[PDB]
RNA sequence: GCCCGGAUAGCUCAGUCGGUAGAGCAGGGGAUUGAAAAUCCCCGUGUCCUUGGUUCGAUUCCGAGUCCGGGCACCA
RNA sequence: AAUUGAAGAGUUUGAUCAUGGCUCAGAUUGAACGCUGGCGGCAGGCCUAACACAUGCAAGUCGAACGGUAACAGGAAGAAGCUUGCUUCUUUGCUGACGAGUGGCGGACGGGUGAGUAAUGUCUGGGAAACUGCCUGAUGGAGGGGGAUAACUACUGGAAACGGUAGCUAAUACCGCAUAACGUCGCAAGACCAAAGAGGGGGACCUUCGGGCCUCUUGCCAUCGGAUGUGCCCAGAUGGGAUUAGCUAGUAGGUGGGGUAACGGCUCACCUAGGCGACGAUCCCUAGCUGGUCUGAGAGGAUGACCAGCCACACUGGAACUGAGACACGGUCCAGACUCCUACGGGAGGCAGCAGUGGGGAAUAUUGCACAAUGGGCGCAAGCCUGAUGCAGCCAUGCCGCGUGUAUGAAGAAGGCCUUCGGGUUGUAAAGUACUUUCAGCGGGGAGGAAGGGAGUAAAGUUAAUACCUUUGCUCAUUGACGUUACCCGCAGAAGAAGCACCGGCUAACUCCGUGCCAGCAGCCGCGGUAAUACGGAGGGUGCAAGCGUUAAUCGGAAUUACUGGGCGUAAAGCGCACGCAGGCGGUUUGUUAAGUCAGAUGUGAAAUCCCCGGGCUCAACCUGGGAACUGCAUCUGAUACUGGCAA
């Protein structure tokens, strides 16, 4: 089971995705984290800040 | 059988021949009896740049060693006179 | 791949389209077979175009099979068409490389419904000069239907503006000329003779920075990907560091090869329908309807302006006016990309037949320039005509 | 690789008037210094252990326009020298050619120096050197290559270090562009108002 | 595998016809002797080792037999015999 | 490229055999609390995946398109 | 000169001290992912499927071994046009050379991969029961003949592959005979064993005019050596599990025969009944080993990618042949699985060689250039071959260097943000102004890597010789893939080049707004319930910088496996008690031995790497000379306190 950092996604049921570690502490038995950015798996919409993780692209203009 | 040979040490564009009595059926930076000197081809116009022990290298030549062309070319350069 | 190219005749682009069942696939083998006598390597059977086991079993092309064969005066780069309604994807495809189409339309059943939907698209993405092909001639021999027959077809081509009387009307057995009736065998030379003449060696443009749609990616083995095209523009040399831009994120590759029909070939060259090799690309990674660019030259959008035409509901497109936030197929060089009409103000119902205009936001970033020309589709049928009026 | 930014700021940061804007000008004055370090400047901080440690790192840091990799080198090298860590930290940041040339006064900053020895300005016995970061040797003459000589940029910076420290471990000529390194650079020489000892502490943990 | 060196392949094949050839000879000498040793002739088995002699010799010649091998069958053969005679 | 299915509120599902859309769990809202739980007094809270026709009327009829799943083909 | 080296913080509690884990600060990596991205230098680049592989190439070479000449170019007799010597041109191995063939050498090297292997391997130190092509030393020979065969011809099978039958011919191919010794066998006497010729030049002489004869180079045979390489044996060391305790029957040893280059149950027949095992046998799982790499104050801990040594494998299983050497990557035979061709009879193939493809995977590159250099094979040499190697390509993968400008500049602007609405802050930052131009872009110059080799010439050896050959000098024309090189000069213009994470504590740096236990953050403690320095945005700040973060991994801190360097009354931990085998340890006196210990010496501890003082690329990374070191091991010579043996 892995958990899926940021505001707002759209996984569902299938669509192939990347996993890394690191446990949540919040959810008994979560020890993943779902990389956003990577994989089928979008990045978070109308990131501004800590860009890198949350796989968000910087502003064209 | 052995052989007075070169070997290709020294970085990219920069050579740095090692002259060395190897087994003729190894890699040119493989297995060898004994190193004995050295040759630098871009040294500099300096106090060094290529020596060669002859003592040694004149023991293995009555031993039976076939020194390649261009350390023989090398022994010249190293004068038996001066 | 092995035995290079021989550049010698101006390389010109056509193929068959019309009804299913009229002789379309045959024609394509009759012509190679009849132009092997005045040519030494070709001859390509009919089972080498129908090689697909479905086209084998169904006995219907469903995939667009790329011949080739020449008169001694020009190169001909044959592409055989689907005129079966829910395989259209493949018609555009091969027929907007068209320079001109060999309308097969059987004397048997006359005009068809499916005849009427090819001249309508061939019009819409520009196939230029339609030669005529009566086949099944062998089948009835009253001149005078015959004749019925031939002044319909022109009727067609009429409504549809193309230059019906002065169209080109080849009759002849298509069937019985593939095993050698030395009568209808003169038949298929004499729309060999409109295929030379009424066709006329079309322009390039060359000194262009080199452009490729692609619009059917192969895998070979042991060789890689091999990106199909018609050079719409300038032109590309083994090496020439080109890279794809389209409906996914751009990546760079090289034109490892080139080649065109098995036949190796150092430099391709706008119109010349080749195919090129890239540098390990995957087959995932590159697909139908992205474009194959020198680079910097071209960007992918999802906003500019344009027009429309809706023709008439008796010859296709719409009865009932739409409003805003429609969403018709966009067809422009090999792609399909629907996308979500912004309309003008005020605009609650764009009537057809109107040439207006209208503003596009769509679902793939594409590959887009001012003057663009492109179709637009919907439901089984085109619905307008518009090109790149500005970028928005 | 360089900063290139606001080279002010960083000595509001710090504190001290680090010569990064030295300049033609006297005395700085015009920044608003010792109370200012942007905008919540006007407090005062924690500064811990790490903190005194940090600052005093940076403060060397930020002089002589090293950046951390290369920081982290000279250190490594000094470590493994004789004598002390610290000292002999300081004295390989005072061999460096673009220090050299803000000593011997060619340039006016320590950027300046680093312009002018990039743009193949400034040779050493004779020898074309790019390198900002050259290890010059003891008993080594330094000058201005003779095509860029005395060019509206050097004729000004030279008159400037009339009004400094001049020191002791190198000569320079002042008048043909020829600046004499002589033997190391000894700590009691040196600035004195920056600590080594701090800087082994920060990099021994 | 194509290589023009596949000389070797028919050329060893036509030496180890010929090699065979003689090293079933050598046996068939050898043998010789040990049937007149199990027919206890000091005579009989002294004919034949002075006769199988410098044909096992012959062959350290020829490279065949590695003069080791040859010169052990000289060495036990006749250590039989001499027991006998 | 082809063929075949699935997509109904925030979540899980009923529903058509053209007639103006449901159920339960949750959610939002007032009093109480530091804020909730529990108790009491209230509101579906939906582009029926999108879009265009067939009609007075389409979730339910027929075509394009999107995401996904399964099978199949193609090889300059 | 050659280890000048060792740190702590958060968190159980209302608080404290202990015990005790968890987590962080460091370094490192064959790294992957996200955002971003200017250049150069030097390295690295399939860790997974030892999965399946299209195409090209990776091992050829010698005419100075031989018969030949099918091609290409000459020489020569002749032939036909026709400008009678301008050409056309058929014969002709007669020369230069050279396909196919015989023969010699190489193909066992070089390159790749890490499946197998827990000891048959490796490392260390010794040993004797051995062989060793090419290379080289010493001592002799190198006499005289024969019988075939490929190529090549006639016919002919077969789609191809690939042959078949009968004849023709040569040799440094093959088989004898003579000859043998310090060679082999034998106690000895004696018996027995080898060989090959080619090529350059040439006076006298000799010529059946092939050639003999003189001479020089080279190769062949024999024997003992040397060197190198290889085979073998012994001792110690070399993972985890006892929830694996008995294991073995050619098995342990002996005798005799056979076998190997060589010792040996290596293998057979008979005889004895032993042999391994708690100081870990058998069995099971995992794993190539080492020099070394990372970390560490050290001792250790993890590991074995690149470079180098050794071993193992070559589609899977097996076998043998040729040979100095294989029981063989690009060899043979057989079987099997899987692809491919077929004229259905029968054949072809093995990328764990360089590239490249599909697949697998989080992930790893060009179907490039050249043999110029170094090395190798062959050859007298010239040369031919060399996917070894040298270079270039691709990727920020890593380490190192550089640049993205410099100085000046207060109206301390505008706009943004904050505000006690005074102002502050961004911020000398920008603009403005005066200069510079690295690297990129463009146009000219231009090292070094090149040594040799070839032709000619002179002299010195050689010899009958001014000849041939060899050797040392000299002269002329040259040999560079990289390469539009490194580097130097010139032209224009601040011109083309700054992101990433973090800002509650640990840990460097804070406010405002929006959202209200919702959305979300988090390495650990924990934030968020309508006043959030912790969430999302904005302003500012901090760290680092063409990189920055996140994840994974090893060590560190962890004295949290404690030999260096811990514990057991109550925190985890004294068997319920006792007798006692093996084991560990053992009072006191003398003598002796000298296993342990110690000192000295010798040999070895491959090179690289690490470290120290230097040298060379503009510096650095990198390369590199010398030295130290390699903390180990083995033998010998001595010491005798302490431990052990021995005697009283
Ligand atoms: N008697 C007769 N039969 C004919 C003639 N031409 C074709 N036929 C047959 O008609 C059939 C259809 O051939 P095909 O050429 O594939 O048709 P198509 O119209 O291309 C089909 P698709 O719609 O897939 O592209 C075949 O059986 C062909 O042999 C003709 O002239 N005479
Ligand atoms: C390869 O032959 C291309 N040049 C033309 C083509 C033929 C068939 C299908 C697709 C492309
Ligand atoms: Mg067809
Ligand atoms: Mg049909
Ligand atoms: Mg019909
Ligand atoms: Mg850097
Ligand atoms: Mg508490
Ligand atoms: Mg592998
Ligand atoms: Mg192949
Ligand atoms: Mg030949
Ligand atoms: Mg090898
Ligand atoms: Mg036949
Ligand atoms: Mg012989
Ligand atoms: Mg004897
Ligand atoms: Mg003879
Ligand atoms: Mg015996
Ligand atoms: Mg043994
Ligand atoms: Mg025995
Ligand atoms: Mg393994
Ligand atoms: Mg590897
Ligand atoms: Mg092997
Ligand atoms: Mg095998
Ligand atoms: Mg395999
Ligand atoms: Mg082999
Ligand atoms: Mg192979
Ligand atoms: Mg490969
Ligand atoms: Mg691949
Ligand atoms: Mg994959
Ligand atoms: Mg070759
Ligand atoms: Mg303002
Ligand atoms: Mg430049
Ligand atoms: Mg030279
Ligand atoms: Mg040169
Ligand atoms: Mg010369
Ligand atoms: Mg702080
Ligand atoms: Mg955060
Ligand atoms: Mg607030
Ligand atoms: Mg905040
Ligand atoms: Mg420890
Ligand atoms: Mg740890
Ligand atoms: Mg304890
Ligand atoms: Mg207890
Ligand atoms: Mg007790
Ligand atoms: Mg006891
Ligand atoms: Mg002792
Ligand atoms: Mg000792
Ligand atoms: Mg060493
Ligand atoms: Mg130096
Ligand atoms: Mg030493
Ligand atoms: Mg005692």
């Amino acid at each position: 089971t892995s958990y899926i950092g940021g505001e707002g996604h759209n996984l569902q049921e299938h669509s192939v995705i990347l996993i890394r570690g690191g446990r949540v502490k919040d959810l008994p038995g979560v020890r993943y984290h779902t990389v956003r950015g990577a994989l089928d798996c979008s990045g978070v919409k109308d990131r501004k800040q800590a860009r890198s993780k949350y796989g968000v692209k910087r502003p064209k203009a | 059988m052995v052989t007075i040979r070169l070997a290709r040490h020294g970085a990219k564009k920069r050579p740095f021949y090692q002259v060395v009595v190897a087994d003729s059926r190894n890699a040119r930076n493989g297995r060898f009896i004994e190193r004995v000197g050295f040759f630098n081809p871009i040294a500099s116009e300096k106090e060094e740049g290529t020596r060669l022990d002859l003592d040694r290298i004149a023991h293995w030549v009555g031993q039976g060693a076939t020194i390649s062309d261009r350390v023989a070319a090398l022994i010249k350069e190293v004068n038996k006179a001066a | 791949s092995k035995e290079k190219f021989e550049r010698t005749k101006p390389h010109v682009n056509v193929g068959t389209i019309g009804h299913v069942d009229h002789g379309k696939t045959t024609l394509t083998a009759a012509i190679t077979t009849v132009l092997a006598k005045t040519y030494g390597g070709a001859a390509r059977a009919f089972d080498q175009i129908d090689n697909a086991p479905e086209e084998k079993a169904r006995g219907i092309t469903i995939n667009t099979s790329h011949v080739e064969y020449d008169t001694p005066t020009r190169h001909y780069a044959h592409v055989d068409c689907p005129g079966h309604a829910d395989y259209v994807k493949n018609m555009i495809t091969g027929a907007a490389q068209m320079d001109g189409a060999i309308l097969v339309v059987a004397a048997t059943d006359g005009p068809m419904p499916q005849t009427r939907e090819h001249i309508l698209l061939g019009r819409q993405v520009g196939v230029p000069y339609i030669i005529v092909f009566l086949n099944k001639c062998d089948m009835v021999d009253d001149e005078e239907l015959l004749e019925l027959v031939e002044m319909e077809v022109r009727e067609l081509l009429s409504q549809y503006d193309f230059p019906g009387d002065d169209t080109p009307i080849v009759r002849g057995s298509a069937l019985k000329a593939l095993e050698g009736d030395a009568e209808w065998e003169a038949k298929i030379l004499e729309l060999a003779g409109f295929l030379d003449s009424y066709i006329p060696e079309p322009e390039r443009a060359i000194d262009k920075p080199f452009l490729l749609p692609i619009e059917d990616v192969f895998s070979i083995s042991g060789r890689g990907t091999v990106v199909t095209g018609r050079v719409e523009r300038g032109i590309i040399k083994v090496g020439e560091e080109v890279e794809i831009v389209g409906i996914k994120e751009t990546q760079k590759s090289t034109c490892t090869g080139v080649e065109m029909f098995r036949k190796l070939l150092d430099e391709g060259r706008a119109g010349e329908n080749v195919g090129v090799l890239l540098r390990g690309i995957k087959r995932e990674e590159i697909e139908r309807g992205q474009v194959l660019a020198k680079p910097g030259t071209i960007k992918p959008h999802t906003k500019f302006e344009s027009e429309v035409y809706i023709l008439s509901k008796d010859e296709g497109g719409r009865h009932t006016p739409f409003f805003k936030g429609y969403r018709p197929q966009f067809y422009f060089r090999t792609t399909d990309v629907t996308g979500t009409i912004e309309l003008p103000e005020g605009v609650e119902m764009v009537m057809p037949g109107d040439n207006i205009k209208m503003v596009v936001t769509l679902i793939h970033p594409i590959a887009m320039d001012d003057g663009l020309r492109f179709a637009i589709r919907e439901g089984g049928r085109t619905v307008g005509a518009g090109v790149v009026a500005k970028v928005l | 690789a360089r900063y290139l930014g606001p080279k002010l700021k960083l000595s509001r940061r710090e504190g001290t008037d680090l010569f990064l804007k030295s300049g033609v000008r006297a005395i700085d004055t015009k920044c608003k210094i010792e109370q200012a370090p942007g905008q919540h400047g006007a407090r005062k901080p924690r500064l811990s252990d790490y903190g005194v440690q940090l600052r005093e790192k940076q403060k060397v840091r930020r002089i002589y326009g090293v950046l951390e990799r290369q920081f982290r080198n000279y250190y490594k090298e000094a470590a493994r020298l004789k004598g002390n860590t610290g000292e002999n930290l300081l004295a390989l940041l005072e061999g460096r050619l673009d220090n050299v040339v803000y000593r011997m006064g060619f340039g006016a900053t320590r950027a300046e120096a680093r312009q002018l020895v990039s743009h193949k300005a400034i040779m050493v016995n004779g020898r074309v050197v790019n390198i900002a970061s050259y290890q010059v040797s003891p008993n080594d003459v330094v000058s201005i290559r003779e095509k860029a000589k005395k060019q509206s940029r050097v004729k000004a910076a030279l008159e400037l270090a009339e009004q400094r420290e001049k020191p002791t471990w190198l000569e320079v000529d002042a008048g043909k562009m020829e600046g004499t390194f002589k033997r190391k650079p000894e700590r009691s020489d040196l600035s004195a108002d920056i600590n080594e000892h701090l800087i082994v502490e920060l990099y021994s943990k | 595998n194509i290589k023009s060196a596949k000389k070797r392949a028919i050329q060893s094949e036509k030496a180890r016809k010929h090699n065979a050839s003689r090293r079933s000879m050598m046996r068939t000498f050898i043998k010789k002797v040990y049937a007149a040793i199990e027919a206890g002739d000091k005579a009989a088995a002294q004919k034949a080792f002075n006769e199988m002699q410098p044909i096992v010799d012959r062959q350290a010649a020829k490279g065949l037999i590695h003069k080791n091998k040859a010169a052990r069958h000289k060495a036990n053969l006749t250590a039989q015999i001499n027991k006998l005679a």
